[PDB]
């Protein structure tokens, strides 16, 4: 049993017709201190999988080492390591889910919320979540922490059910994701303006965008607001 | 008296460990394999005797990778070889976990060295029946090594072991003399394919299959990779051509 120290906030994601999109800002909080700003919380595994992590950063780094090892180990005595026998997003997830549940079962959890996004070898999209309790679930859209409360409602307006997937394009999806990130920047006190976004498309492959920034924010209406009730000036 | 050769860690009257020496016999009785250090990497090649047409070609791979920057090939009892590589892998993983940086070739060599030497310390274990050629690129260059069943190892410019080690060594020595400036990864791959072909005369009875791998700072980015397709055939031909 422990307590998170340096933490990463929301991780949001959704799937579109040709793949999945996942994003997460670059902040590493220390309580209410916005302590670190160059933290990458999206971990690419191979070229068909990206793992988004929130929660304790020290544990995130541990999961990173684990993922690198998975790649190294899968390459051993594997002549088809970059072909038929490369790591599938589902393998990477089942692995992490296993670890997450074993650790909570030993009363020593990896204090994180994880979302594994990718495209299977047969082209199928992959989006599944696992957290410190070992709980897992899939949905056309998935978000952790604050994003679960504010991103999902927005992302679900694009893909409310399975049949909305084929009707959604990368442009629509990426736009929804970028807007959600802005909303989270407005209301989440542990969020950052800088973030990374990655797309895993069954045709274009893995696109990993770094250093994005929330833009087009509305703040002007603030000038009109004064006092907290009766004040006029 | 006698019987000094029935138990592993026993010193004979002349200070030898006969069981290690018998382990060597098992190595000399094995397929030939080599390693060539080039100007920015290393190349590994090995002879693969075609027992019969039934062996699916290209499937029974012998060269093994350790971590992501090291290659290992060996001659002798194959299972003993795998055993040693598994140890090397655990050994490399441990080093990376504590020091973050992937294990340096010299450091790695000693890990295998100590482990192998350990198997000559007790009569409850048997020495390793393989000589291993391995190496890769690291923070400061390329390194080639060869480890004997005694646990003895040194850095090499070129190395060979197995049935045709003499032919190979002869060839390697020529290369060393005619290239004081240094061979290139591209060249080494071909030269390696040739030596395996030449050294195959000491077993010319059975047909074989060529296998090459390399690790070059420029050609593979410092990662160990197998030579396949076009680059492979191009090397096979270069040999078939100079075999006549």
């Amino acid at each position: 049993t422990q307590q998170p120290i340096v933490t990463g906030t929301s991780v949001i994601s959704m799937k579109y017709d040709n793949g999945v999109i996942i994003a997460a800002d670059n902040l590493g909080s220390y309580g209410s201190l916005l302590r670190f700003n160059g933290v990458e919380r999206l971990i690419p595994v191979g070229d068909n999988t990206v793992v988004g992590i929130s929660g304790d950063i020290s544990d995130m780094q541990h999961i990173e080492r684990l993922l690198k090892d998975l790649v190294t180990e899968n390459a051993y005595d594997n002549p088809l390591a970059d072909a038929e026998e490369a790591l599938e997003p589902s393998y990477i997830f089942e692995y992490l889910a296993t670890v997450m549940y074993q650790r909570r079962s030993k009363m020593n959890p990896l204090w994180n919320a994880i979302i594994v996004a990718g495209v299977q070898s047969n082209g199928d999209q992959f989006l599944r979540y696992v957290n410190l309790l070992g709980v897992t679930y899939s949905s056309p859209t998935l978000a952790t922490g604050f994003g679960a409360h504010m991103a999902n409602p927005l992302l679900r307006k694009v893909v409310d059910r399975e049949s909305d997937i084929p009707k959604t394009t990368v442009q629509v999806a990426e736009e929804a994701i970028v807007n959600a990130m802005r909303v989270l920047y407005y209301r989440d006190a542990r969020s950052s303006r800088n973030f990374s976004l990655a797309i895993i498309d069954k045709n274009t492959g893995l696109t990993f965008k770094k250093n994005l920034q929330v833009e087009n924010m509305k703040w002007d209406f603030a000038k009109d607001i004064k006092g907290y009730g009766t004040q006029k000036i | 008296g006698t019987g000094y050769d029935l138990s592993n860690s026993v010193f004979s009257p002349d200070g030898r460990n006969f069981q290690v020496e018998y382990a060597v016999k098992a190595v000399e009785n094995g397929t030939t394999s080599i390693g060539i250090k080039c100007n920015d990497g290393v190349v590994f090649a090995v002879e693969k005797l075609i027992t019969s047409k039934l062996l699916v070609p290209q499937k029974n791979v012998k060269i093994q990778v350790v971590d992501r920057h090291i290659g290992c090939v060996y001659s002798g009892l194959i299972p003993d070889g795998r055993h040693l590589v598994n140890r090397g892998r655990e050994e490399a993983a441990s080093f990376k976990k504590l020091y973050k940086t992937p294990i340096p070739i010299p450091a790695f060599a000693d890990r295998l060295g100590q482990y192998v030497q350990a198997h000559t310390l007790y009569n409850s274990v048997r020495p390793f029946g393989v000589s291993t050629i391995f190496g890769g690129v690291d923070k400061n260059g390329a390194h080639l090594y060869m480890l004997e069943p005694s646990g003895s190892y040194w850095g090499y410019k070129g190395a060979a072991t197995g049935k045709g080690r003499q032919s190979a060594k002869a060839e390697l020595e020529k290369l060393v003399d005619h290239h004081p400036e240094g061979l290139s990864a591209r060249e080494a791959v071909k030269q390696a394919a040739k030596i395996i072909y030449l050294a195959h005369e000491d077993n010319k009875e059975k047909d074989f299959e060529l296998e090459i791998s390399w690790c070059s700072l420029s050609e593979t980015n410092g990662l160990h990779k197998f030579v396949k397709g076009d680059l492979l055939q191009e090397a096979i031909d270069f040999a078939q051509k100079e075999i006549n």
